[PDB]
């Protein structure tokens, strides 16, 4: 039979979640973006299409600091990219708040990361329409 | 419902005519073992407001750490954080001054005497307090605990009304100030020497000084005190 792409937590005959899948193709259907790793440091950057004259420029940012060590830039669905960050914002707070020191990148990463698969877990809800991009200096 | 155990004394403060000075010293009282040398209670946030904090040390380190996250909250999706779009003064007493009538409501306060000081960015001076009960006031000058009895009438010789405080001088302010603080360190048995201050200026922007000192002591006329009466040698 078919129906296993109509369901989040849903296993295909094959090991795959269609849903996934399908939120990959509204992260390809986005904006390209882009991070680079240099000797010191990341650097971040985003293709921001103009539909109008009437768009502000410089104003409609897309990049976001979490802390203040951290940046992250996504292509896909925007207001699921703001969510993440805004969890990454609490994750890290939390992080700060009980051992003092701002968080690592790797111990960051896996925050997202954890929540992200979360979203996959479960059918009462969707998965992320975004793929992030995102970095900082830490002690090492 | 709780007791203050490491604590800091006054803080002291008085608006002149271009912005506003604030001193606290050094000291981590234990009741009255003088315990802790190193403590800074003056806090900076941002580059136009200092915050001074008196009572309970403990608290005092939340309220620190409640600062620090409000510096960073303001800068999320925030392209105008360092201009338009930076931290008050008044932003950050009304912030506090909840958090600090919520507690008391809560019947468990956080054991503090504030006053937050700066320039806000019309470049008018800010002054006002907030303590453990979540009372508010602002004054041309404001001290905590034994500063209102001693500091107060100091520097309410040099500004004494509004109408003052266009004749007060940067050196005037800084003088009553310094002075304030060596009555207080020979009156307060809870007071250390070892003092810091820092001015707000809307033109010379924030000046923080560091590892001050009580000088210039009259102590001289004590050795022709003795006995309590009667007593001749």
């Amino acid at each position: 039979g078919t129906g296993y792409d109509l369901s989040n937590s849903v296993f295909s005959p094959d090991g795959r979640n269609f849903q996934v899948e399908y939120a990959v193709k509204a992260v390809e259907n986005g904006t390209t973006s882009i991070g680079i790793k240099c000797n010191d440091g990341v650097v971040f950057a985003v293709e921001k299409l103009i539909t109008s004259k009437l768009l502000v420029p410089q104003k409609n940012v897309k990049i976001q600091v979490v802390d203040r060590h951290i940046g992250c830039v996504y292509s896909g669905l925007i207001p699921d990219g703001r969510h993440l960050v805004n969890r990454g914002r609490e994750e890290a707070a939390s992080f700060k708040k009980l051992y003092k020191t701002p968080i690592p990148i790797p111990a960051f990463a896996d925050r997202l990361g954890q929540y992200v698969q979360a979203h996959t877990l479960y059918n009462s809800v969707r998965p992320f329409g975004v793929s992030t991009i995102f970095g900082g200096v830490d002690k090492n | 419902t709780q007791q203050p155990i490491v604590t800091g004394t006054s803080v002291i403060s008085m608006k002149y005519d271009n912005g506003v000075i604030i001193a606290a010293d050094n000291l981590g009282s234990y009741g009255s073992l003088l315990r802790f040398n190193g403590v800074e209670r003056l806090i900076p946030v941002g580059d136009n407001t200092v915050v001074g904090i008196s009572g309970d040390i403990s608290d005092m380190q939340h309220i620190e750490r409640l600062l620090k996250d409000l510096v960073t909250e303001n800068a999320y999706d925030n392209p105008l954080a360092d201009a338009e779009e930076a931290l008050e003064p008044s932003y950050i007493f009304e912030y506090l001054a909840t958090v600090m009538y919520q507690r008391r409501s809560k019947m468990n306060p956080l054991w503090n005497a504030i006053i937050v000081a700066g320039v806000q960015s019309n470049g008018d001076q800010f002054l006002r307090y907030v303590n453990l009960l979540g009372v508010t006031y602002s004054s041309p000058t404001l001290a905590t605990g034994f500063g209102a009895h001693m500091a107060n009438p100091l520097l309410r010789k040099v500004v004494d009304r509004e109408s003052d405080i266009p004749k007060t001088t940067v050196q005037v302010a800084e003088e009553a100030i310094v002075n304030a603080m060596r009555v207080l360190y020979y009156r307060d048995a809870r007071s250390s020497r070892n003092f810091s201050l820092a001015i707000i200026d809307k033109n010379t922007g924030l000046t923080f000084k560091k590892n001050l000192q009580v000088e210039n002591m009259k102590w001289d006329f004590a050795k022709d005190i003795k006995g309590y009466g009667t007593q001749k040698i």
